[PDB]
RNA sequence: CCCGGCGAGGGGAGUGAAAAAGAACCUGAAACCGUGUACGUACAAGCAGUGGGAGCACGCUUAGGCGUGUGACUGCGUACC
RNA sequence: GUAACGGGGCUAAACCAUGCACCGAAGCUGCGGCAGCGACGCUUAUGCGUUGUUGGGUAGGGGAGCGUUCUGUAAGCCUGCGAAGGUGUGCUGUGAGGCAUGCUGGAGGUAUCAGAAGUGCGAAUGCUGACAUAAGUAACGAUAAAGCGGGUGAAAAGCCC
């Protein structure tokens, strides 16, 4: 019953400037 | 792709309603040896309309 | 054989031999209760009040029970404002029963 | 002093549900979504308790108009003549008398009328 | 009369048993018998040794004439969850539930 | 103590007829909407219809004042790309006199499955001959 | 708490609420934003206090004839036998027995049973004589009470 | 002892105060999942509640409502921090 | 998508002057119930034969109270003809709550007044365990490919030849 220790970083925004 | 919100007991009743199956309700009755067997089909044993089909 | 008659102020429609619960009343449970203000004296010919409280007519009836009213919760909520506040109440009642009603 | 406090809410949780209980899909299940309903119980009851005096205040007013244009009367004329005749009967007596007997609703109409003119 | 049977810690899940439960449910012995048999699934069999094993407790340790008995309550529900953990794509771990379910089947003959 | 309420089991509804002819079309529905809601009744029930039957004959003949005859525009839509269509007066005369007087009798009656089976009872007949003489319909002065 | 002050998990990106040690309060295994430290409940009280509240409860139970003043109080042996006869025939269960001279013979006797106590007249105290439904006071032991008093 | 697959489990018998104390074993609630009962629901729109409210199913003294469940219809009513 | 009276619809059911009636709020009045504030006739640690008035409320300030662990009371009391917890019911108090009991349970609990809180959870993308949701859906993990016959076995396409 470990928690998840690895998660993928998330995936990048997209471009909003 | 996914849910607002979480559907409820009562929606997931109405889909699983018709996901019940239907008895056959058509079990023959061999004419020889009397066994019940499906609707054009061999009776266990190997017989079928009366005479023999499996010799085993 | 009914009448009207205002005793806590609001007028009832009591007929001969049956109870109606009414507002309290400072009386005692088992002393006749006399009401002179009776707004129509009813029977197979209509007699209507000219002016009010008819001329001679009265109510005479026994209290039966002096209790209180059912369980009622007063629940006020402010929304987003942090603000909840409960109270109870029961009205007390004091039923009579109609024995008599006169012309 | 640690204090264990699984008794006080299953408690107050109980009684929550037990005000809340007879409600529709979770409101009757689950005690955070309950909750709100009991309040929102709790404040259309405090509504209800004034809208009920003028709901059977319409409710009465339309009987009685029903049965005085069926006497031959408007309702606004028949209140004014009881007024000048100066009779102190309520809405819900006379709804009451009018549902029940007619001839004494007649009688009344034709005092009001005699008072009017 | 209950004459109850039951198997505990059955392998199929209870959502795809109640399916083949429903068939028999208020049918006679004989009938619900050969719908088990000739039903294509294996909850028809897994309730079908269950239903033998009423009827034979009928027979055996209650009263005899298994002509005259129906399938009065028939009803199937969850058991206990097994854990299990199957790897995914991008090292995430998702948690399978290989999920159990009790079979419970009451014969009477009235 | 409880204020009396019709029980619809025990309700007597009786039967009228009105003639549409030489009518005002608004001040006819509105009297028609009174009757089916029972107002007239002293034993009036806002959540029983305690209304009556009324049939309604020479629809056809219903007048309206003023300029409406060819400027009363009823619009619908029928929930489509562009599916608005406008019908006039006398478009929706020549080709159905009853559904005018349906509609009209039908806005005024209130919303909901009571106001239906309210506009339910409404027997609207382009013609002067019913086919309802079996329930004693009266002829209604209005 | 034994641990570790590594964030359980990195502070922006993860699809969890921020963290920063597992040793937080609100995270099991560990916590308790508040322990409680070895303190001393002690409470100073003034030996006019003190005086006033002995005077007090005395006055208190001379007024309600709880308290019993006797000559020499004192038993031949160290046996409980006699000191629970010496008891039961004055009509004496719950009674403490101040004494100006403390004596073994009746220490002893009085050590195992409950209902009765015995201390010395400077050994007193307001929570003990308040518990005690009766008191016998020997004649030594209240003069000295008076003359501690003052 | 029997069903079952020389299994698992269950049903009988016995031990045991208790076996819904059977080793997945003290007391054993909730979210969640079914069965049977009574009601409502397949022409009716929206925080799913409240006030009124006919009918139906259960027991009562009296023979009328009263205690509970359901509740068509109706006015109002756009969750919590 | 009619959409610039709310709609129906209205030639008065449109606008100006007047009048008489009615609907119209939690506003006022009538009754009952509760609490604070000042007075006088009296009770004098408190009732009032009373009187006038106040009682929407966030942040905030003041006062009065309900609930639980433990300690003294308490070697006292209930308790194996049934304690605690669990689960429904009827009363009761403006309230946090309190009382009794149908059934499970099985041996602990605790009256009144006081003393200290690790003293009350509905949220913090909160922590631990479990169960739903999607859902009996994707998928069952290189498109090199299985069939028949016999055998064991309760069951064979995947076990043996």
């Amino acid at each position: 019953n470990n928690r998840p220790v690895y998660i993928p970083r998330p995936r990048p925004p997209h471009p909003r400037l | 792709a996914v849910q607002q919100n979480k559907p409820t007991r009562s929606k997931r009743g109405m889909r699983r309603s018709h996901d019940a199956l239907t008895a056959v309700t058509s079990l023959s009755v061999d004419k020889t040896s009397g066994e019940k067997h499906l609707r054009h089909h061999i009776t266990a044993d190997g017989y079928y309309r009366g005479r023999k089909v499996i010799a085993k | 054989m009914y009448a009207v008659f205002q005793s806590g102020g609001k007028q009832h429609r009591v007929s001969e031999g049956q109870t109606v619960r009414l507002e309290k009343l400072d009386i005692a449970t088992g002393e006749t209760v006399e009401f002179a203000e009776v707004l129509m004296i009813a029977n197979g010919e209509e007699v209507k009040i000219g002016v009010p409280f008819v001329d001679g007519g009265v109510i005479k009836a026994e209290v039966v029970a002096h209790g209180r009213g059912e369980k009622v919760k007063i629940v006020k909520f402010r929304r987003r404002k942090h603000y909840r506040k409960q109270q109870g109440h029961r009205q007390w009642f004091t039923d009579v029963k109609i024995t008599g009603i006169s012309a | 002093a640690r204090v264990k406090r699984g008794v006080i809410a299953r408690a107050r949780h109980k009684k929550i549900l037990k005000q809340a209980k007879g409600y529709y899909g979770a409101r009757s299940r689950v005690y955070r979504v309950a909750f709100q309903a009991v309040i929102k119980a709790g404040q259309y009851a405090y509504r209800d308790r004034r809208q009920r005096k003028r709901q059977f205040r319409q409710l009465w007013i339309a009987r009685i108009n029903a049965a005085a244009r069926q006497n031959g009367i408007s309702y606004s004329k028949f209140i004014n003549g009881l007024k000048k005749a100066s009779v102190e009967i309520d809405r819900k007596i006379l709804a009451d008398i009018a549902v029940f007997d007619k001839v004494a609703f007649t009688a009344l109409v034709e005092k009001a009328k005699a008072a009017l003119a | 009369m209950e004459t109850i049977a039951k198997h505990r810690h059955a392998r199929s899940s209870a959502q795809k048993v109640r399916l083949v439960a429903d068939l028999i449910r208020g049918k006679k012995v004989s009938q619900a018998l050969d719908i088990l048999t000739y039903t294509n699934k294996k909850a028809a069999v897994l309730v079908k040794k269950v239903l033998e094993s009423a009827i034979a407790n009928a027979e055996h340790n209650d009263g005899a004439d298994i002509d005259d008995l129906k399938v009065t309550k028939i009803f199937v529900d969850e058991g206990p969850s097994m854990k299990r953990i199957m790897p995914r794509a991008k090292g995430r771990a998702d948690r399978i539930l290989k999920r159990t379910s009790h079979i419970t089947v009451v014969v009477s003959d009235r | 103590m409880k204020t009396f309420t019709a029980k619809p089991e025990t309700v007597k509804r009786d039967w009228y007829v009105v003639d549409a002819t030489g009518k005002t079309l608004g001040r006819l529905a509105t009297e028609l909407a009174r009757r089916l809601r029972g107002k007239h009744k002293a034993e009036y029930t806002p959540h029983v219809d305690t209304g009556d039957y009324i049939i309604v004959l020479n629809a056809d003949k219903v007048a309206v004042t003023g300029n409406k005859r060819t400027d009363k525009v009823y619009y619908h839509h029928t929930g489509h790309i562009g599916g608005i269509k406008q019908a006039t007066f006398e478009e929706m005369i020549a080709r159905r006199p009853e559904r005018v007087i349906e509609i009209a009798v039908k806005g005024m009656l209130p919303k909901g499955p009571l106001g239906r089976a309210m506009f339910r009872k409404l027997k609207v007949y382009a013609g002067n001959e019913h086919n309802h003489a079996a329930q004693q319909p009266q002829v209604l002065d209005i | 708490v034994t641990g570790s002050g590594k964030k359980p998990w990195r502070q922006k990106g993860t699809g969890r609420a921020r963290s920063g040690s597992i040793k937080s309060p609100i995270w099991r295994s560990g916590g308790v934003t508040f322990a409680a430290r070895p303190q001393d409940h002690s409470q100073k009280v003034n030996k006019k206090m003190y005086r006033g509240a002995l005077k007090s409860i005395l006055s208190e139970l001379v007024r309600q004839d709880r308290l019993i003043v006797v000559e020499k109080f004192s038993v031949e042996a160290p046996k409980t036998k006699l000191l629970a006869q010496k008891l039961k025939d004055m009509a004496l269960e719950d009674v403490l027995i101040i004494t100006g001279e403390l004596d073994e013979n009746l220490f002893l006797a009085a050590r195992n049973l409950h209902k009765v106590d015995v201390r010395d007249a400077t050994g007193i105290d307001p929570v003990s004589l308040i518990a005690f439904d009766k008191v016998v006071m020997t004649a030594d032991a209240v003069k000295q009470v008076e003359e501690m008093l003052a």
